[PDB]
């Protein structure tokens, strides 16, 4: 339980080899959260990959469509 | 987009390690933790930035392996996966164009530098193959050409000028950015916006440092 | 069907206001920061600074005239460099607050009495409405926005070459579905047959790359033979 | 932090999106643009 980050070392905490939405930045990009119960470290995660099916004869249309409600909050 | 992450201790600072000088600073309230809150706060921001700039892709959209785009050319800005970073040629010309113990710390950003090129990676990906349609829900795939007489046709420029110029207008396409990729590699006072914050920062710092050596 | 999902959008957003409290940090990160540079001024005012007593009354009664000066101008150039930090500092964060105001005047005068099309202006997705709300000290945005759901692979065509002219979509895109060819608009599949309605001509079938072979009916001809 | 925030504004109408404000996007009529990144900073290419 004694890792060492770009930023530090860290003690206390778990290291996994998971990748996760970040919950508390560390630095370096490590972030750590409480989770299985224990405060693991993990390389952030940028979001599902993809790969979008691209040929230059294909397109897709939508067929339908959703009306959200999304809310702004400025001081 | 960012300054860098500096921050400082008020009492290692201006009592170095010394009791009667820590006990003398003690009379003068509350002013060390304003100053280090100051600081932690513009370090948070600084990171604020980042994610607000280029955190703006749901996915991590790529590019096809079969890259046939109707004629253009985009090997200079898509990432070079041979280098060991996944930095571009382009994004590698302008890294390398961008050039103590007193307890001054210099904390490290949130998003290191090879996560900032995924993703940008992702934006340009997801434009490429699929226009401007990433940017609300889903990405709709549709072959590049017919992207840019969409394009045309936003301008007021009927689609079949596209298609009956489509090999010039992509040869006017490459060559433009080869004349983009010459100009950086040649000159650099291109990147003085960036350049005058590093320096300004150090001259800040510099004088900090300084500042402890004057009898006042 | 609009009307359902709009009503169900409105009360999803009701539920998430009346369940998460964070939402508001934004608000609520601006009153923090104000009452607790108060606090430290206020603060500020137990400090010695370096003179014999932080209460100005107890030198005041206990020190003669002549040398009272020298711990009341201790106590003085220490308070009076505390309320020039703090004055600084507001003026600092009252420019962010003005700059977030206008920001804010700006978003209501484009996004709400009107339609814009800068792109995630108005929340992410294309922009059909919005509705103010107030907030203490500040405002609340309610975008309403349209986000395509459902989509199906269809192979395309740049241009119809018939009967040596080629052939673009007027306001569209052509598609087919594995056998026949339609037009459709951009954003909804709605597909329809392909008229000289529908498309216009322009040149011959040799300089399109990727042009394909179809039919354009004509609507004049059924109806001028009849 | 200003110019954070322009650079998110010109991203998210000009990288996502065409933009119809004149000069928003290098001089002419704007196409599309594309990103890339810089130490401390963002670079736009703005095909016009
Ligand atoms: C576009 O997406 C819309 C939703 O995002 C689709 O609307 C939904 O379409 C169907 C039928 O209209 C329904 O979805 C499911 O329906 C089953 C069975 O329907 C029965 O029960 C519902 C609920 O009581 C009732 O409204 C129907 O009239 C039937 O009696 C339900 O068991 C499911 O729970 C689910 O609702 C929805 O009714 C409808 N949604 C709304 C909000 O109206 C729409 O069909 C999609 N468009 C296309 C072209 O597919
Ligand atoms: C692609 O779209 C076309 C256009 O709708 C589809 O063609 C249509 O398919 C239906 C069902 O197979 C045909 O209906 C059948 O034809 C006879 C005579 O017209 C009709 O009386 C019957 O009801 C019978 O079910 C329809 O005629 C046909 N349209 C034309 C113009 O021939 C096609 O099936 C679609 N293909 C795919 C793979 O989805
Ligand atoms: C769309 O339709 C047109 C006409 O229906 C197609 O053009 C045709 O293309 C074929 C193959 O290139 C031509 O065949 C040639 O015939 C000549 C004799 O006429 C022969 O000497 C050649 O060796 C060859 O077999 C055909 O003539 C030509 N039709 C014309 C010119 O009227 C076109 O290919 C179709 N589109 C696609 C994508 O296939
Ligand atoms: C995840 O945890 C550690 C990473 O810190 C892994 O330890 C090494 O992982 C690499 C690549 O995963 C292997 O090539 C090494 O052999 C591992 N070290 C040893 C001593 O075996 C660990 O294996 C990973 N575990 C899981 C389940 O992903
Ligand atoms: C359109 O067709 C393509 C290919 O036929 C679909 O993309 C593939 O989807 C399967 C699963 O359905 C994956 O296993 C493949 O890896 C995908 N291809 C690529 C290149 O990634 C695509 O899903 C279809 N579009 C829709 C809307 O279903
Ligand atoms: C796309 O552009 C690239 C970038 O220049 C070109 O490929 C290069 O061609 C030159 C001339 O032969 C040589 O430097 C190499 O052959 C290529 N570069 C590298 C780094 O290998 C060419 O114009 C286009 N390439 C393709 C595959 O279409
Ligand atoms: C779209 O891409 C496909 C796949 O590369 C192209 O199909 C090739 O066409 C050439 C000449 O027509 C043939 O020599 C190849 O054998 C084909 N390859 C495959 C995998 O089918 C197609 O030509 C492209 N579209 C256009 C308009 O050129």
């Amino acid at each position: 339980n004694v890792f060492q980050t770009r930023a530090g070392c860290l003690i206390g905490a778990e290291h996994v080899n998971n990748s996760y939405e970040c919950d508390i930045p560390i630095g370096a990009g490590i972030c750590a959260s409480y989770q299985t119960q224990s405060i693991i470290a993990y390389t952030m995660s940028l979001g599902a990959e993809n790969s979008v099916a691209y040929s230059n004869n294909s397109i897709a249309i939508p067929t339908n469509f959703t009306i959200s409600v999304t809310t702004e909050i400025l001081p | 987009v960012s300054m860098t992450k500096t921050s400082v201790d008020c009492t290692m600072y201006i009592c170095g390690d010394s009791t009667e000088c820590s006990n003398l600073l003690l009379q003068y309230g509350s002013f060390c933790t304003q100053l280090n809150r100051a600081l932690t706060g513009i370090a948070v921001e600084q990171d604020k930035n980042t994610q607000e700039v280029f955190a703006q892709v749901k996915q991590i959209y790529k590019t096809p392996p079969i890259k046939d785009f109707g004629g253009f050319n985009f090997s200079q800005i898509l990432p070079d996966p041979s280098k060991p970073s996944k930095r571009s040629f382009i994004e590698d010309l302008l890294f390398n164009k961008v050039t103590k113990f007193n307890g001054l710390t210099v904390l490290p950003p949130l998003l290191t530098d090879e996560m900032i090129a995924q993703y940008t990676s992702a934006l340009l990906a997801g434009t490429i193959t699929s226009g401007w349609t990433f940017g609300a829900g889903a990405a709709l795939q549709i072959p590049f050409a017919m992207q840019m007489a969409y394009r045309f046709n936003g301008i007021g420029v009927t689609q079949n000028v596209l298609y009956e110029n489509q090999k010039l207008i992509a040869n006017q396409f490459n060559s433009a950015i080869g004349k983009i990729q010459d100009s950086l590699s040649s000159t650099a006072s291109a990147l003085g916006k960036l350049q005058d914050v590093v320096n300004q920062n150090a001259q800040a710092l510099n004088t900090l440092v300084k500042q402890l050596s004057s009898n006042f | 069907l609009i009307a359902n999902q709009f009503n169900s959008a409105i009360g999803k957003i009701q539920d998430s206001l009346s369940s998460t409290a964070s939402a508001l940090g934004k608000l609520q990160d601006v009153v923090n920061q104000n009452a607790q540079a108060l606090n430290t001024l206020v603060k500020q005012l137990s400090s010695n600074f370096g003179a014999i007593s932080s209460v100005l009354n107890d030198i005041l009664s206990r020190l003669d005239p002549p040398e009272a000066e020298v711990q009341i101008d201790r106590l003085i150039t220490g308070r009076l460099q505390s309320l020039q930090t703090y004055v600084t500092q507001q003026l600092i964060r009252a420019a962010e607050i003005r700059a977030s105001a206008n920001l804010a005047a700006t978003k209501m005068s484009e996004c709400v009495l009107g339609q814009s099309k800068r792109v995630d202006f108005c929340g992410k997705g294309y922009h059909l409405m919005s509705f103010p709300q107030s907030a203490p000290h500040g405002v609340v945005f309610l975008h309403v926005t349209y986000v395509p759901a459902q989509e199906k692979n269809f192979t395309t065509a740049p241009a119809i070459c018939h009967d040596g002219k080629a052939h673009f979509p007027r306001e569209g895109v052509f598609v087919s579905n594995g056998t026949h060819w339609f037009v459709t608009q951009r954003n909804f599949y709605e597909p329809q047959i392909i008229t000289t309605d529908n498309t216009f001509v322009s040149g011959n079938c040799d300089v399109v790359i990727g042009i394909v072979n179809n039919t354009v009916y004509d609507p004049l001809q059924p109806e001028l033979d009849s």
